[PDB]
């Protein structure tokens, strides 16, 4: 694979214009009765000749407003496949262990077309999990035009953006490497893999951007990439890491070919 | 154009668990947070929601003999949706 670090840029960071002035984010789903709320609408833009919807505010949410709960089809935690995306499922946990998936796909409510946040500057949403259900609840004053989008709020464990457990008010295990948003949680990685990279300094944060393009064009293999960026950064992943790139770096290839050349 | 609620009351059930009650505002409203947490407590706050139907919630799982400070507060949509200001006590079990 020969990808340029501006096309990386685009997938991880990048927006579609529409003929308006607000842009959509990249949840760019379908690779190859609403019920929607008061000050909200849901937004098609094409993308390569293949429709892709955003949820956007109209006109205006506050700080702390919580919508929901989400609603979908209930997966029970065997039956999702692998090498798969499962762009709107959610994790439900119970007595701190995975339960079972909740599928949005097909639900038909609005909440089920609510991209998820690549990293938190474009985030104004945070996931909660109460009962058993999931909820939406704005993190930032969401402006009219804005795109509505989700990511693990924190009462998720997260190492560097991925989701590991149900953060305790005390249990121990990890969800499979093969579950729920994988894309989403792919690029979240790699955002906040970059983002952690420049906090500690420049030289390092270049070594990293380099070192993720190098991964992301196969040109260095995943226990490669694994030790070459614990080497560089001086910083042990956990163990989750490698399989969980086995498992979903070919989504964010496949997606990143997935380009039309203007015309 | 009133959002915040009124007449705030707290009863203990168990040591560790308490019955609250308010009555409505004038706007119309759609969730009703409720927030309990340590007073001057460096502890967490915690949240959950009961729907504009109801004006009552029941707190569990606190310490007791502890107060916490307790907290309601309405989300509405006006030109907008937004969350109003809150009303609050302090009760110790």
């Amino acid at each position: 694979f020969n990808f340029t670090e501006e096309e990386l840029s685009f997938v991880l960071y990048g927006a579609i214009a529409s003929p308006e002035h607000p842009t959509d984010l990249q949840h760019a789903i379908s690779g190859i009765s609403l019920q929607l709320p008061e000050g909200l609408c849901l937004m098609q833009t094409s993308f390569g000749d293949v429709p892709h919807f955003g949820v956007f505010c109209s006109d205006f949410i506050a700080k702390g407003v919580r919508f929901g709960p989400f609603r979908g089809r209930v997966v029970n935690a065997s039956e999702v496949k692998a090498h798969r995306d499962n762009s709107r499922m959610w994790e439900i946990f119970e007595d701190g262990h995975l339960s079972h998936f909740i599928d949005g796909k097909g639900s038909g409510n609005w909440m089920s077309y609510v991209n998820c946040a690549r990293f938190p500057k474009e985030q104004n949403l945070l996931a909660v999990q109460h009962q058993g259900q999931i909820f939406y609840e704005s993190c930032r004053d969401i402006q009219r035009n804005q795109e509505l989008l989700v990511w693990y709020g924190n009462g998720y464990e997260k190492f560097l953006g991925v989701p590991m457990n149900l953060r305790v008010t005390s249990s121990g295990s990890l969800p499979a490497t093969c579950g729920a948003r994988q894309l989403s949680k792919l690029k979240r990685f790699l955002t906040t893999l970059q983002q952690f990279g420049n906090d500690i300094s420049p030289e390092i944060g270049e070594k990293v951007r380099t070192l993720v393009l190098a991964l992301v064009n196969s040109t260095v293999t995943i226990e490669e990439f694994h030790c070459k960026l614990q080497e560089a950064t001086n910083f042990p992943l956990r163990p989750f890491v490698i399989p969980f790139l086995k498992a979903n770096l070919p989504l964010l290839q496949r997606e990143l070919l997935h380009c039309a050349r203007a015309a | 154009v009133s959002s915040v609620p009124t007449k705030l009351e707290v009863v203990a059930a168990t040591p560790t668990s308490l019955l609250i009650s308010w009555d409505a505002p004038a706007v119309t409203v759609d969730l009703y947070f409720i927030t309990y947490g340590e007073t001057g407590g460096n502890s967490p706050v915690q949240k959950f929601t009961v729907p504009g139907s109801k004006s009552t919630a029941t707190i569990s799982g606190l310490k007791p003999g502890v107060d916490y400070t307790i907290t309601v507060y309405a989300q509405y949509y006006y030109r907008g949706w937004y969350v109003g200001s809150p009303i609050s006590i302090n009760y110790r079990t």
